[PDB]
């Protein structure tokens, strides 16, 4: 960043670079949690897997 | 002694932008309302020759 920057944001409008405020270092942020579970069943009738 | 002359007039190019948050910004285009200097615009022109 800039020596007066402390945020960055990109194209997406969204914070995504923050400058430690201990050592001047970019850090960047990379959120979690993505994404869902789905299920495989090959029929009741049969085998339970 | 003071000798005062009518002050003159020069124009504006593309001048007086500045930085308005802290917030990095890179290969990014965008639009922002705040009071800046309107471009080739008469502004007063002062001498002291
Ligand atoms: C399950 O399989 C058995 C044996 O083939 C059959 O008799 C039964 O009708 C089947 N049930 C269903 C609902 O698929
Ligand atoms: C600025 O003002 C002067 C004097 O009124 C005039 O001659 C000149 O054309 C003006 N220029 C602009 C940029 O309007």
């Amino acid at each position: 960043f800039l020596p007066f920057q402390q945020f960055g944001r990109d194209i997406a409008d969204t914070t995504d670079a923050v400058r430690d405020p201990q050592t001047l270092e970019i850090l960047d942020i990379t959120p979690c949690s993505f994404g869902g579970v789905s299920v495989i069943t090959p029929g009741t009738n049969t085998s339970n897997q | 002694t003071r000798t005062q002359l009518p002050p003159a007039y020069t124009n504006s190019f593309t001048r007086g932008v500045y930085y308005p948050d802290k917030v990095f910004r890179s290969s990014v285009l965008h639009s922002t309302q705040d009071l800046f200097l309107p471009f080739f615009s008469n502004v007063t022109w002062f001498h002291a020759i």
